[PDB]
Order: structure tokens, then sequence, then C-alpha cells
């Protein structure tokens, strides 16, 4: 409704770096807000794409941003009669970023890893890895839970159980208020998908450079399965946290598995021990229900509601025809111990191949009326197909079925404007929460400032 | 198993 | 198997001193080394791992360094607890291998041994055996040599020595040598002697006694 | 807090088979590798082997292959080390070890387990008084405990009364039987005036004999 | 005294817009108070000059009326399977006229068959099905068509980690290296044989094929379906033939947005990317296509997709089949009617429906349909038929009801059966004017002395008033 579309702020990165693929707000010890942007195809030392992260200070004019430096050199450790190898070429550092406290977490989902032993090996596979940083103190650490030193032969003899060689840990990431990092690894357990969780404090204290394989006793990974309904579900394609069980001492997880049950798609809500509380199945095959998930209370009843994106949902149209437009589902949390029912609201896309619902961002209370609002991306929507972000306002009954505002892409075609969103933070400190929209296609980031309501 | 094999 | 030559086997030092133990491997081990500590009459404790990294809880006065095949543990400002055995271990290759070890001992001024010879007991003799004990108490350094003689002639067969760990509040060592003969063989001879050879005196300390006499 | 509680001291005969344990406290044994290390006074430290309790895979130094068998039960959260066809050389202290952070390191150690291999049956000690020969300013007496098994023995003078100025020497295995001796120093005006008694106790055989020192 | 008179119309144009049965009289010698807007019978009853009667009649005569072909064989596609092919339609405001169309599923129509093959390692025990295909695929078809062409391509998956084994180095040239066997390096999609009538070319090309190997069970078959569709020239589809795209596999399939597990996030652009090397070049830089995109192209190029899959995923593809209209499924087992006459049954099933489709229909016109299928059985409110055999004919009764009078008097739309080449062109003409309007008197002397326009007998208020 009251976002300012006339005077935007633009941040830009290197060409072809996909600057804007992922972003997030970041408050330092002094509460000064900055934007952290991921650029998964930024050039490394050997003029090879390794990815990179930028930490953009707030400035009404925007501009270029300083790099958040990380180690990009491949590592080798000959220990215990084995050779440990990390490969950072085309790892995609910055494929996702998340900020918690004064710490930044940037992930490289396709960082490869291998272990050699004489003529045998584990196999060079994308286990993924996360780089943690504390910009102010200069501290650095890493977390790579899916790494292992088991040789190929062993997996075959064990029928490929607990095979975490293709996790791609960091694909999606979230941090609980308590400070526990939660990484989604859609490739875990031979493409079933798994979650890895560990306290940030413990990730830092247990890490030392050069070790490559260290223990984090407090960590906790989800479980493998023999059920074909989970096969190639990419459980952990998207992740989020919230309160869905009444007990406030416990934190619940929300996991998207967009191809679960033979591409029917699904999203599940779990406890901290990965025990499933609820499961929401997709409405249509290949719609990619679960591509994105958002947790926020939109009807001001104090209870976190759930939003699920299905960017490829095909809508039924006259003469028995289907038009791929995308869809979002709203699930309002019921009073007390009860299961989430049917969707309370179905928001459906308009533009063909617009991919409405590819991203969903809680905005907080944008217009300051008492109900939280959200933003929904259609990276290839709009009459021009350049991208479009629609704002939906909260109300006592959930959400409004029609958008309060539509942000058309200021970039050229193919910018993927909206592929990443982030809101619910006052960046200019004007008392209204603001929105940052990524356009990795154009290697830029647009900042929309919320202003007092005109109407 | 769950891979490309008969 | 990788050999770990750890030196020195021991060293005498005082409190506040900055000492350094070294370790050498038969080949490179890319900082895949660990340092251990074993307080006397107790189990082991982790000091360093992967060359330089301190195990949680270990004071900062400890520090590991080095690369290739030569590494070193350094203790800045020695403390009273730091006096103990220290071992190094490599885990670059299986099987893991340890160093010879290094015992940190308290240094002090030299001291002569207080020799004391004791003829067989009445009870023992009537039993059918004979043991001559020789206590060499309170002396420094630890290096000492005892020598038994029967009728002036050396005797090596049937001798049992036992040394003590550096006493706490005086930092001195002690030794106990026991020559065990048969009742019969014991009476074949008259004079019995044990000679102590320390660095304190160039001439050996002697203490004898005579059977069938007092 | 990480703690490795190893089994009590073992005492077996040559040719027998013993099985040591190493229970994990404050953590799941399944977490990390678990190594076994052997310590001897003269030979020093020797790595026996390791195991991954999660899957059960093991690794041994080819010196112990056949002799040592490492296993682990995640249920009881304990790791074991069994030794067969025991001999005198197997008499050593055994430690279970695990890393802290580094997968391959050896940081946390159990208290240890003392293993002794001997055919000697429980024997009672023969205490002998050591009075000097027939003068100076200070005098020194002694006590000789000979031919006992197994260890240990608590030696005290005057039932603990006389503490300071005493040296009790480590035991020594005299052909399948232990021998121990202890001295004591006082002034010439203290002995034989003040009666001094040697008090030795041997829990095994349940015997606490006492011998007063007599001058010659 | 009817709606025509009681409406009190002012001009001839307004008179005809009241009702299709109204007429107007432009006669000069009309009585004192005779309403010019009345039935054609009431006007002539008042001595109205026959030529002064303006009474348009809604008609519908044909223009092109070629007869339906008996055989689709021979000829350079001069085959007519829709009759008539063009008709003119004339309507007046709020009126409606009816016309009839006929459609025939012609016998002996040319057929293309491009066989798209899963050659992943899992397809070792399914190769049996294509052993002597070219011949076993021409035999049962020879009974339906005398002009067949068959072609063939293969696919595995995007040759990139993690789909592809990338270690050791030997694994790249031989993905089965870690086993006791050896197979082809991995490939996305490769065109092997262009559509040809030389069956023995198909046989010999197959005999040279062999499987590859990749890591994950789902395969990149959809990439191949896209390219086999949008690469017309290379595959060799014919302008006038039934196009059958046979997709064969024993496993699940990758879908749009799966590519992100390889770093591939660029959407599928629906363009051809098969070079002179006959390999799909965008395999590793472009995401898999969505069902919607695939549908668009399959409909544009007029390809009929046939899912010849094994019974372990028949349900999966029966479900995809429903999201991609016109797609049929066949079970690829070792026991059935016949596992690869499957294609014949699929074709017969394909040509057992006749569904009409309306293109470029003006906002004003609304159509209704009465279908006549099977045996003169009329089925109102229906514009599709089912349960037909090759050679049968059907008809539909159509009625166009114009609403009001549009601005553009000349419009035309098409009525085409889905999948068919031929179509009926309806050239519509909106007649809501009089012949006397083209001969009016602007600023006439009869009307308010120059302040009016005299047309069709009455005086109108000129432009500007
Ligand atoms: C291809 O599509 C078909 C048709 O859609 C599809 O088959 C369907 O599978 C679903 C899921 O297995 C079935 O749904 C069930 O319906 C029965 C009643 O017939 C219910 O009893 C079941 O309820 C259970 O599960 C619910 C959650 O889904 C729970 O809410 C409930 O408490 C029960 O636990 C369940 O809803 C459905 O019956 C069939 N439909 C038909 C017509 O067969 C198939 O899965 C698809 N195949 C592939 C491979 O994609
Ligand atoms: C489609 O069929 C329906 C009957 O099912 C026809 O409806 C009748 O049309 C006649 C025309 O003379 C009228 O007299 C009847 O009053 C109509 N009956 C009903 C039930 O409405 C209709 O004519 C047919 N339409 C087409 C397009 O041919
Ligand atoms: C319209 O329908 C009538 C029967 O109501 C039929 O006789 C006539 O042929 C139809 N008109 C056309 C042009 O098909
Ligand atoms: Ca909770
Ligand atoms: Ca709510
Ligand atoms: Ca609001
Ligand atoms: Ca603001
Ligand atoms: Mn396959
Ligand atoms: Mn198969
Ligand atoms: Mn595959």
């Amino acid at each position: 409704l009251n976002l300012d579309p006339v005077q935007l702020t633009f941040y830009a990165g290197p060409n072809g770096s996909q600057f804007g693929f992922s972003l997030d707000f970041h408050k330092d010890s002094h509460g000064r807000v900055a934007i952290v942007v991921g650029a998964p195809r930024t050039l490394g030392p050997s003029q090879e794409e390794t990815g990179g992260v930028f930490l953009c200070p707030w400035r009404a004019e925007g501009g270029q941003c300083p790099s958040l430096l990380f180690d990009l050199r491949d590592e080798t450790r000959n220990v215990g009669s084995q050779t440990l190898q990390t490969f950072k070429a085309r790892q995609g550092l910055g494929a996702s970023v998340v900020s918690w406290s004064d710490v930044i977490v940037a992930c490289a989902p396709w960082q490869h890893w291998n272990v050699l032993e004489k003529t045998e090996e584990a196999e060079k596979t994308p286990v993924g890895s996360c780089f943690l940083a504390q910009p102010e103190s200069g501290r650095r650490a890493e977390y790579s839970p899916c790494r292992g030193n088991t040789l190929s032969r062993i997996y075959v003899e064990n029928d490929f159980s607990w095979d975490k060689r293709y996790c791609e840990a960091g694909f999606s990431s979230v941090v609980t208020q308590a400070g526990e990092l939660v990484l989604g690894a859609p490739g875990g357990y031979y493409f079933l998908g798994l979650l890895a969780q560990a306290p940030v404090a413990d990730i830092f204290s247990s890490y030392r450079p050069g070790i490559l394989l260290w223990h984090v006793s407090s960590q906790s990974l989800s479980f493998d399965s023999s059920n074909p309904e989970y096969f190639d579900g990419y459980w952990g394609y998207s992740v989020a946290v919230g309160e869905f069980d009444g007990d406030l001492n416990t934190t619940e997880y929300v996991v998207g598995a967009p191809t679960w049950s033979w591409t029917l798609g699904a999203v599940e809500i779990l406890d901290s021990y990965y025990q499933r509380l609820h499961r929401l199945r997709g409405e249509q095959m290949a719609s990619y229900f679960g591509h994105s998930v958002a947790v926020t209370d939109v009807n001001g009843d104090g209870r976190h509601d759930l939003l699920v994106g299905a960017p490829l949902y095909m809508e039924s149209r006259a003469d028995r025809k289907l038009a791929e437009v995308g869809r979002v589902y709203l699930f309002l949390q019921p009073r007390g111990p009860h299961a989430l029912g049917a969707p309370s609201l179905l928001l459906t896309g308009t533009q063909l191949y617009g991919r409405f619902g590819s991203a969903i961002a809680p905005l907080g209370d944008l217009d300051r009326d008492g109900y939280n609002d959200i933003a929904v991306a259609a990276p290839y929507g709009g009459p021009s197909g350049r991208g479009q972000v629609l704002v939906f306002l909260g109300q006592s009954e959930g959400l409004r079925s029609r958008p309060s505002q539509v942000l058309d892409s200021p970039f050229p075609t193919g910018s993927a404007f909206g592929f990443s969103l982030r809101g619910a933070v006052d960046i200019d400190d004007n008392g209204y929460p603001d929105l940052i929209v990524g356009a990795y296609g154009a290697n830029q980031v647009a900042v929309y400032r919320a202003q007092p309501v005109v109407k | 198993g769950r891979g490309d094999s008969p | 198997d990788i050999l770990m030559t750890q030196s020195p086997s021991s060293m005498s030092v005082s409190l506040g001193d900055t000492v350094s133990i070294t370790c050498h491997a038969s080949q490179g081990i890319s900082s895949n080394i660990g340092w251990l500590q074993q307080k006397p009459g107790k189990s082991f404790m982790g000091l360093i791992y992967y060359g330089t990294n301190l195990v949680d809880g270990v004071p900062s006065r400890f520090s590991g360094s080095g690369s290739g095949a030569d590494y070193s543990l350094t203790i800045s400002s020695l403390d009273s607890e730091d006096f103990a055995d220290y071992y190094c271990v490599q885990y670059a290759q299986l099987p893991y291998t340890f160093g010879g070890g290094t015992k940190l001992e308290i240094k002090r001024a030299d001291a002569a041994p207080t020799v004391s010879i004791f003829p067989p007991s009445s009870e023992q003799l009537t039993s059918g055996g004979a043991s001559v004990v020789c206590f060499l108490n309170n002396f420094y350094p630890k290096d000492i040599n005892v020598k038994w003689k029967i009728d002036g002639s050396e005797r090596q067969n049937g001798v049992l020595n036992s040394w003590t760990d550096q006493d706490s509040k005086d930092s001195t060592y002690s030794m106990s040598s026991t020559l065990t003969l048969t009742k019969d063989e014991y009476e074949r001879h008259n004079s019995y002697t044990c000679e102590a050879t320390h660095k304190t005196s160039t001439s050996p300390i002697v203490k004898s006694f005579n059977r069938n006499e007092c | 807090e990480v703690q490795l509680q190893q089994s009590g001291a073992e005492l077996v005969k040559p040719g027998a088979s013993v099985k040591l344990s190493c229970t994990a406290s404050g953590f799941n044994i399944k977490d990390t590798y678990v190594h076994w290390v052997k310590q001897r006074p003269e030979q020093g430290l020797e790595w026996i082997g390791r195991i991954d309790p999660a899957n059960g895979y093991t690794k041994y130094d080819p010196k112990f292959q056949g002799k040592a068998t490492i296993t682990a039960d995640t249920s009881s959260n304990t790791a074991y080390l069994q030794l067969s066809s025991l001999t005198s050389e197997d008499t050593a202290v055994y430690y279970c070890v695990r890393p802290l952070y580094d997968y391959y390191a050896m940081d946390y150690w159990g208290q240890g387990t003392s293993v002794t291999v001997s055919s000697a049956k429980t024997t009672a000690p023969s205490v002998y008084p050591l009075a000097p020969v027939c003068t100076g300013s200070s005098v020194t007496l002694g006590c000789l405990v000979k031919g006992y098994f197994p260890e240990p023995v608590t030696l005290t003078w005057n039932s603990g009364s006389l503490s300071s100025g005493v040296h009790t020497f480590p035991a020594v295995l005299q052909s399948d039987l232990y021998t121990l001796s202890s001295s004591v120093t006082v002034t010439s005006s203290t002995w034989p005036s003040q009666s001094i008694t040697c008090n030795v106790a041997h829990p095994a055989s349940s015997t606490k004999v006492d011998k007063k020192i007599e001058p010659r | 005294p009817n709606i025509c008179t009681t409406r009190g119309v002012s001009s001839c144009q307004q008179c005809l817009a009241v009702s299709p049965m109204c007429a107007w009289c432009s006669d000069e010698a009309l009585p004192l108070g005779s309403p010019r807007c009345d039935l054609k019978e009431n006007l002539l009853k008042d001595n109205c000059a026959p030529e002064s009667i303006e009474f348009p009649v809604s008609e519908a005569r044909v223009l092109e009326d070629r007869p339906l072909s008996d055989k689709g064989s021979g000829d350079s596609s001069q085959v007519t399977q829709v009759s008539p092919q063009r008709i003119a339609l004339r309507l007046r405001p709020d009126d409606s006229k009816n016309f009839s169309i006929q459609v025939r599923q012609v016998e002996d129509y040319p057929v293309d068959i491009y066989y798209l093959m899963d050659l992943s390692y899992s397809m070792k025990d399914d190769l049996w099905s294509i052993q002597n295909l070219g011949t076993k695929l021409a035999t049962q078809m020879r009974k339906l068509t005398s002009n067949l062409r068959i072609g063939f391509g293969a696919f595995v998956d995007k040759p990139v980690s993690p789909y592809m084994y990338i270690s050791p180095p030997e694994a790249l040239e031989n993905p089965c290296y870690d086993m006791k066997t050896t197979c082809l390096p991995m490939f996305g999609y490769k065109h092997v044989l262009t559509l040809t009538d030389q069956v023995t070319r198909f046989n010999e090309e197959v005999k040279k094929q062999s499987v590859s190997r990749n890591r994950d069970a789902p395969e990149g078959g959809f990439d191949a379906i896209m390219q086999a569709t949008v690469c017309d020239e290379k595959i060799g589809w014919r302008n006038d033939a039934s196009h059958l795209l046979v997709f064969t596999t024993d496993a699940k399939t990758h879908i749009a947005l799966d590519g992100r597990l390889a770093g591939i996030v660029q959407p599928n652009d629906g363009q051809c990317h098969v070079g002179s090397d006959n390999h799909y070049s965008a395999s590793t830089t472009m995401d898999y296509p969505s069902l919607g995109l695939m549908t668009e192209k399959l409909s544009q190029k007029n390809i009929n997709l046939i899912f010849a899959v094994t019974e372990n995923v028949v349900n999966l593809y029966q479900n995809y089949s429903e999201l991609i209209p016109g797609t049929t499924v066949g079970v690829l087992s070792m026991d059935s009617s016949n596992v690869l006459q499957l294609i014949v049954d699929a074709y017969g099933k394909i040509r057992s429906k006749v569904e009409l489709e309306v293109r470029d229909l003006p906002e004003e016109l609304s159509l209704s349909f009465n279908a006549t299928c099977l045996n003169n059985e009329v089925i109102p409110g229906l514009k599709s038929c089912m349960g037909l055999k090759i050679g049968d004919t059907v008809s539909f009764s159509i009625e166009a009801k114009v609403r009001g009078c549009p601005q553009e008097k000349e419009k035309s739309f098409t009525i085409k059966p889905v999948g068919f080449k031929d179509s009926l062109i309806v050239q519509v003409t909106f007649d809501c004017d009089c012949a006397c309007q083209a001969q009016a008197e602007p600023n006439s002397h009869r009307c308010n002395n120059g302040n009016g326009t005299f047309e069709c007998g009455v005086c109108r208020c000129g432009p500007g008033w």
C-alpha cells in the first residue's frame, strides 16, 4: 500500500555475479541496519566463479558495496591415512544468506568434497558448506555437516542408506531466535532431503581452519527413510521457523518438499526433534507446492499463520485449458491444539509463466493498521513479463484477496525481479518497515521505503 | 536403489 | 609406521621457566600432531591438537608450534602442576604412534645419599632365607649407582632395586636395593657391602657390616 | 561433561581372556571414534586400534591383530576391548580415548584400567624388621614386606602416628611375587627409647601383621 | 400494432434494430399517420412501393464446398476433411442464423513417429522393447497408413553434478567405471535418426545404441520432449501428417525448477538448441521445461505425445497425461494386448475424438452446438465426439446469435477441429443499414431549411446538433 515506488535505492554488483540472488537485513552491535547480499557467481582468485557476499551500508542513493571476505582456496588434509579435499569451484557462495544478531551466514550449496584412500574414494559430491562471519570482530567459522570420510564401496554394501554425499547443505537457511542455525539440504539421503541444525555459538567454538572434519556434538540432523513417498522430494528446498504447538519454550520448523510424493509436493511442520506435527499436501502435480514458505501472523490473533508458494500451479480456464500462473496458499493457525485445515485463502497468479508465489516475504505491519502484511513475487509476471511484486494486507479474516499495491520491475527483461524478497525491517528508521527486492538477473538490488499512508 | 539402476 | 623421536627424555627446571619440548617424525605429518600430559599417578589430559590448537580448558601458557617433521610444545612460566610426563602423538598415518615421552622434574642443589645397610632379620633367617637391605635416601640428582659386594667381591645376581618419585617438599629421590641370598649361602661369607656412586663425591660412599659380629 | 568410565582393575592368569569396557558419560558413545591405547613403564604408549560405534567398523595396529578385539554397544553406551591368549607382556594399563573436535585427534582419555597376568595365587606377605648394626646423631630403621600377591599393601609406622620422615618404596615383582620395603629416620634419642612398630596390611589375604623393631 | 410501431422509431437505422422482423418504408407517398416501422406485410397493405421496403434477411450461403476425401493417401495434401471450408454469414441486430459443418477422420492418412528413448542405465532390462522396433513398428501400422515415417532420439539427463558422476576422471568417459562393466559417457539429449520411411534405417540405428549411467533416478526426458518438438527441421515432422511423439522410460522424470539442484536457474526458453552435432547444447545451462510450456509447443507444432512407460510408473504418467490434454498412455510391460502395438492402440485412441475449436470469435457473436455422433444421434449443447473409428464422419449444427450491432461490419472467425489441418472460415457481415442511407441529402431543403439531413423519407438532425 504505502511503499514508495517513485524514489527507490539501487545497489549493484559485478556483472554476471548474480548479485541479488539472496539478501537479508543485518543489524550490528549498535543496531545500525545494513543489507547483506549474496552473489553466487562472483569471480574468485583463479578467475573462476566461486560466489561472494557483500555487506551494503544503508545510503539513500545506494551504489556499490564492499565484499564480506571469505576463504576461497581449495583445501587438502592428509590425515588418518586418508586425503580430505574441498573444492570451491562453482560452489555458489551466497546462494543463500541469513543474518542473526551480529552474525552473517552465507552458504555455498554446491561446494564439492571428496576423500581419497589409496585407489578408493568417497566420490566428489556437492555436500555444501556454510560460512559464518562476525563483521565487526572479524571472526570467521564454517559448518559443513554433510561431510564424511566413508568410502564409496561402503555405501554400496549398505544399500546407500544415510548417504549424505549430495546434501547441498545451505540450499536454504534459517536461524531461530535462540541462535540455532537450520540448514536445508534437498539432496540429503540420496535426494530425499534432510535438515541440519546446530547452535551458532557451537559452530564457532568448535571450528578451526585446516581440520575439515570436526565434531559439533550439539548438532542435529533429520532422518533417512525407506518410504518411496519421500524419494526425490527435495525435503529442505525451503525452510522457515515459527510457533505452531502452543508451547513457547519449543521452536517448530517448516520444511518445503516441492517434489514430495511423486511431484505432488508438500510442506511439513516439525518440532525441534524432527517429529512431524502437520503435513500439507500439494494441490497439483509439478506445481512445485513448497517452493517457498513463509511464517507470519496475518490476522492479529497472536498465532503464526502459514503461507505456501506453488509458482508453477496451472489454473483452470475456459474450454478445458490450463494456464501456468502460480499460486499461494494461506493457512491460519486454529485456536489451541488443532490441525491446520483447508487453505483459508487461495491467491492465484494472472500472468502466464509469471511464476506467482516464487517468493513470499512477511512485511510486518506496513500500513500500521494492526495486521501484518506480506509481499508475493512473480519474477516473470506483469504485462511486460519483467517481474512484479504484489503486496497483500492483513485483516481479521486473514488476508485481502486483492493486492493493496503492485511494484513493477525497474529493471530490464530477465532480471528475475522478485526472485528474492525481505521485509519487516525499518532500514531508514522512519518508523515504517521496508522492503528489499533482489534481481540477480540484473545483478542489482532495489530498496523500497515505506512512507506514511496517503489515503 | 533410489538411483539410476534396474 | 611413523617413528616419533621425542627429546629430551627429561629435564630439570624451576618455576617460572619457559621450557620447550621437541618432537621429530620419520617423515612429514602436516601438523597432524597432538600433545598429551600425564600427571604422576593419574590419567592423561589433552593439551594440543592439530599442531597448535589448545584443547578446551588448557591454559594459554601452553602452545604448540612447528611444521613438516619437527614440532615443539612450549610452556611459558612453569607452574607447580606442570611438572609431569608429556607425550606427543601423530595421527597423520595409521597406526597412530607416540613419542618416547618427557618428564619435567624440579631442579635444586645437589645432595649426597644417606646410606644405611641392614643385615637379615632373625625371623627371616630361621625361615631359610637372607636379605640385606640398603637404603640410599634423599639425594640429587636422580642419577645414582649401587654396587653390592660379598667379602669385597662384587655381586650382581639376586639384587632388587626400587626408586622413588621426586619427593614433594624437598625434591629429592631415594633408592632401595635388596640382595637376597639363601640362609646357607649367606653364612658362606662374612663381610657385606653396598657402595653408592653419586656425582656429589668422586669417591664412592661405602657402608658394610660383618656376620658373626656386631 | 565428557567422561569415560573404564572398568575396574583386572587380574587374570596366562592363557585367559579378559574384556575391558569404557562407558561414555555425558555424551553418546556413537558420536565419535573410540581408540584403545596400551601403556607400559618401559615400552611406553602403543596404539592398539579404534572403532566407530555407529557402524562398528574397526582398525588395528598389525601388532595386535588377533590379540585385541574392539567392539561397542550403542545401547549400553559402552565400548569394549577384549584380549585373548594373555601373557606376561600383556600386563599393562589400557586407556580408551576419543577426539574433542578434530575427527582424528586424541583429546579425551578414560581413567585407565590396570591389567595383570600372573599364575601366582593370593599369598600373604612376610614382614621383617630391619634394625641397624651395632652410633651417629640420627638413626634409620626399616621394614621388609616379602613374597605377597597381588597388590597393593598399605604400610604405616606406629599405626599412622609416625608420618613425616618416612620413605615407602614402590613394589617390585620378585618372580610372580611382590616385594616392598620402607625406611624411617629419627634422632638417636628417639630410638630405641621410643618404641617403633611396622604396620602392614594386605586386604587380599585379609591379614594385618605387625612387627616391632628390636635393636641388636 | 406491434413492438415496431409502439417503439416510436425516428430513423430506418433504428427501426431495424428493434427486432429482426421489422421493416422500414422510404416511400414518399405515404399516408398522413402511417408508421414507417412495421411488418413487411403491414407496409405493403398501405400501398407502400415494393422497392421502398427496407427489410434485410439473415442468410448463410457457402463459398467453398469441397467434398470430403475418401482416401487421405496420395495427393500433395489436397485432402479435405472439413466441409464446407468457407461460408458467408449475414446477420441483422439481435438476430441469429444456423449453419452446419462436417468433419471426417480420413482413412490412410500419413503418420510420423519419432521415438524418444530413455537410455539411462536403468533401461538395461527395457531395451528388449526397441530390439527390432523399426519393423515391428511398421507392420501393424501398414494396416492403417500407406505413408509412414519413423525417427528416433535418446536422452539421459543433464550431464552435470550431482546428476552426473564426476570422479574419478575415468568416470567421465565411462560412468560404469566403478563396476565390472563399461557404458557410454553421459548425454542430455541426442537426435539419432531424422524421420524417414526407410524402416531398416531405424533398425540399424537402434542396434548401434547403448545405455549410459547417471546418479539420480528421475531423468531429463522432458528436456528431450521439448527439443523434439521445437526442432521441426531436424526431427523432420511433415506439414500434412499425424505427428506421434513416443516417450519411453522406466522411471520418474525431472520437472521445471529441479535444475536448481545443479545451479541451473535459467527458465526454459522453448527455443531449439540442437546443433549440427545433434546434441542439446542448453542441457547444462537451462532448466527443465514446465508442463505448461511443453503443452504450448506440443499444441503449436501439433504433436501427439504418447507415454509408453513401464507399469511401475504408469500411474505417475497417467497423472501427467491429464495435465497435458491430448496425451495418451500405454503400459510397457512383457504382457498385454501387445507391448508396442501399444502405439497402434494409442493412435486409434488418438483418432477416436473430434472436438471443435473456435478462433477469433467476435465479442458480439455467441455460438451453440448440436453434435451428431455414432448414428444420427443428436446431442444438444455438445461440440465434441468420442468413440470414433478412422473413416467415420460426424456433423455439428451451429447457431450464431449476434448481440446488438457491432462497430465493424466485416469480421471473420474460424472453426477448426483440434489436431486437424483443415478448418471452416465463417465470413460474417453485419447488416444494420439501409440502401437509402448511401443516397441521403445533407443540409436538405426539406429539413428545417438546411438544418437537417433528408434520408429514407424522414428528416434527421444533421451533425453538430
Ligand atoms: C495419480 O492421481 C491419482 C488420483 O488423484 C492419485 O490417487 C489418489 O491418491 C490419494 C493419496 O493416496 C488418495 O487419497 C486418499 O483417499 C482416500 C479415500 O478414497 C482417503 O481415505 C485417504 O485419506 C487419508 O489420507 C489423507 C491425506 O491425503 C488424510 O487426510 C486422511 O486422514 C487419511 O489418512 C486419502 O485421502 C486417493 O484415494 C487417490 N485417488 C484415486 C481416485 O485413486 C495417485 O496418487 C496419483 N498417482 C501418482 C503416482 O501420482
Ligand atoms: C440444438 O438442439 C435443440 C434441441 O435440443 C434445438 O432447440 C430447438 O430448436 C427449435 C428450432 O426450430 C425450436 O423450435 C425449439 O423451440 C428448440 N427447443 C428447445 C428445447 O430449445 C436447437 O434448435 C438446436 N440448435 C442448433 C444450434 O441447431
Ligand atoms: C437451419 O436449421 C433448419 C432446421 O431448423 C435446417 O432445415 C436448415 O438447413 C439449417 N440451415 C442451415 C444453413 O444449415
Ligand atoms: Ca513451540
Ligand atoms: Ca494468525
Ligand atoms: Ca497491515
Ligand atoms: Ca522505513
Ligand atoms: Mn534411469
Ligand atoms: Mn528398468
Ligand atoms: Mn537422473
